[PDB]
């Protein structure tokens, strides 16, 4: 014996990088050299999840300024970070009195978002982040629709919110 | 995250300087009682820092924990430092820094994190009055 | 280069497609038989009639038969001619004289037609009645267990 | 090609599984990593992800999307949103299967073609069956309480998984009816 040797739908994570590299180089040759897109790799699995978690703090990777299917997965959580920043920018204030209380109540949700970030995962898998922040990311989108960042303020906003 | 945690140190230096510069009999008994109730919250801040030290030595404190931990007293120090600036700027003594606390207590009252503070500071400052 | 070499080493991919096939092996008549008989014939003056065939390897016939019998359709070995699956005889194993091969794959192909027709019927349901639907449901319920065993062997 | 498939089926399309609205998800069909035995399997597996993308798009589109700013009830209203709301919890086993598959592949990087097929063939009959229930609601502009009828008549079918799947959404849709009825009476 000397072992039949796997094929190109059984091996992965070494052959995935090789095939991604092959698919990429084929594409650039078939285009002409104008489809240039460096790195058929980057990052890892757990390290990539840690980077994705850090994007919610306010940092970006390299494809935004404020494996290649990672862009599609990454846009879904990157757009969450970019509206979380526009929420914290609007909860910076402590017109109207009821509007101040409303801001302090918004911070009771942002505190949950800040408690869960960098604490809850021991680094889950990549697809689990997209699934876990689907039922939770939609609510963040709802609070993005709620806030203005005209947009009402004061008792007019309290009555609208009623 | 480090940038957001530094402002409490300036807002702690301002609170410790009020007890020295405004402790003279020209500002009077009310200012002495006012700075002596400013002193109690600084005592409470140091009481926070001791238990946080015990968690940090064993590596069981992180910057995400410290951020959530120092956010409540950030507001506390913000109010006390702003009040120190206002009492210094108008050279207030007598009843003018017993009306200012009454005004601050209404100013933020929707959450009443600052209202209990200003109510306590007025309770302590109005006894010599 | 560098993905092509990686391929050439740890991947075979040359016998279900039109490429030359070899397998590293240690011949000597008991498994060279078909070539032995061919050389005997060629020495015997047939006259010529070449035996140009692509050479299939051995264990991978066994992969093909597990796949056909498990329930999935359309393989390289075992093609249709009118919609009924039959053996192809354009491949040659190093032994078996290429006649035992036609028989053994013909009997396994006789089983493959049976599973081919039923899977065709079940696939044409998803693209009132409630009885044939209720029968293809039972047939599929048997089929998943039957497929699981053959897949387990395939691993 | 291993991880790419899970990425495409979860709803973040691979660069191998090219998203189309006329052929859904589809394998490249011309590279030397695909061969006739696995081709049929790949074709079979692509359809579940094609349905999954439309499902997730439609759920995101009609749940939690406006604050109260169509008037059609087959595209908007509380009952349709309740349908999408039930649909996400009905779609949870697809998530469960894909996340479960990734663990075995991370443990062992060399596993068969049949493994992914075997895990995903319970979806193979169930997904198109619940597809026509959404298709009817959209087509006839099925407004309000008629949605309750639309799902209910095809959960009388003689297939147990389809029956369970449609029953879950019908419970969720009874929720909003009971919520209004608890006030009006």
């Amino acid at each position: 014996g000397h072992r039949e040797e796997p094929y190109l739908t059984e091996a992965g994570r070494d052959a995935f990088d090789k095939f991604c590299r092959l698919h990429q180089g084929e594409l650039q040759l078939l285009a002409g050299g104008v489809l240039q897109a460096p790195q058929p790799v980057l990052v890892k699995e757990c390290e990539l999840v840690k980077d994705v978690l850090n994007v919610l703090i306010g940092v970006v990777s390299a494809t935004f300024s404020l494996p290649e299917s990672i862009s599609s997965l990454l846009s879904e959580v990157a757009e969450y970070g970019t509206c979380y920043t526009r929420l914290s920018h609007f909860s910076l204030q402590p017109k109207g009195l009821v509007f101040q209380a409303f801001t302090s109540g918004l911070r009771r949700y942002l505190q949950y978002y800040r408690a869960c970030v960098l604490s809850t995962p021991p680094t889950l898998s990549l697809l689990t982040i997209g699934f876990l922040f689907k039922k939770l990311g939609r609510q963040l989108r709802y609070l993005a629709e709620l806030c203005g960042v005209a947009f009402p303020t004061g008792v007019k906003l309290l009555s609208y919110l009623y | 995250l480090v940038h957001r945690i530094l402002p409490v140190a300036a807002s702690y230096s301002a609170v410790t300087r009020f007890i020295e510069e405004k402790s003279s009999f020209e500002y009077g008994q009310v200012n002495h009682a006012l700075a002596a109730a400013m002193r109690t919250l600084v005592k409470e801040h140091l009481i926070l820092v001791s238990q946080l030290e015990q968690l940090h030595r064993q590596g069981l404190l992180s910057l995400q924990k410290l951020w959530f931990y120092i956010q409540p007293a950030m507001r506390t120090m913000d109010i006390l430092a702003s009040l120190a600036t206002s009492v210094d700027k108008g050279e207030c003594l007598g009843g003018s820094t017993l009306s200012l606390l009454h005004d601050r207590s209404f100013s933020y009252t929707g959450d009443s994190q600052a209202q209990e503070l200003c109510l306590y500071l007025t309770k302590a400052a109005s006894a010599p009055y | 280069p560098d993905d092509r070499s990686w391929l050439e080493h740890h991947v075979v991919h040359q016998y279900w497609t039109a490429r030359p096939s070899q397998f590293p092996h240690s011949l000597h008549l008991h498994s060279n038989l078909a070539a032995v008989w061919d050389q005997h014939l060629y020495s015997s003056d047939p006259l010529y009639v070449p035996d140009d065939r692509v050479l299939v390897t051995e264990t991978q016939v066994i992969r093909e038969t597990l796949w056909l019998l498990s329930g999935v359709k359309k393989l390289f070995i075992f093609q249709l001619i009118d919609g009924k699956v039959t053996v192809r005889n354009n491949i040659i194993v190093t032994h078996l004289t290429h006649s035992c091969l036609r028989s053994v794959l013909e009997q396994i192909a006789a089983y493959g037609q049976v599973v081919f027709r039923l899977q065709e019927f079940i696939d044409e349901v998803m693209g009132p009645f409630r009885t044939y639907q209720a029968f293809m449901w039972a047939l599929y319920k048997y089929f998943i267990s039957f497929k699981e065993e053959l897949a387990e062997i395939e691993k | 090609m291993i991880h790419e498939l899970l990425l495409a089926l979860s709803g973040y399309p691979g660069s191998i599984f090219t998203w189309n609205k006329r052929s859904g998800l589809q394998v490249s069909q011309d590279f030397p990593f695909l061969h006739p035995s696995e081709t049929s399997v790949l074709n079979r597996l692509c359809r579940l992800g094609t349905d999954y993308i439309r499902f997730t798009e439609f759920i995101e589109q009609y749940t939690g999307h406006v604050q109260q700013q169509q008037g059609q009830g087959g595209l908007h209203g509380i009952y349709l949103r309740a349908f999408c709301t039930g649909l996400d919890s009905v779609l949870q086993p697809y998530r469960q299967a894909l996340l479960d598959l990734e663990q075995e592949f991370l443990g062992d990087p060399h596993l068969s073609i049949s493994h992914v097929n075997y895990f995903l063939d319970q979806f193979q009959l169930l997904f198109p069956s619940v597809m026509v229930v959404v298709e009817q609601i959209k087509s006839q502009k099925i407004h309000g309480c008629q949605i309750l009828e639309t799902v209910y008549k095809h959960s009388c079918g003689g297939l147990p998984p389809v029956r369970s799947a449609l029953e879950k959404i019908l419970a969720v849709c009874h929720g909003v009816m009971y919520k209004q009825l608890s006030a009006w009476m």
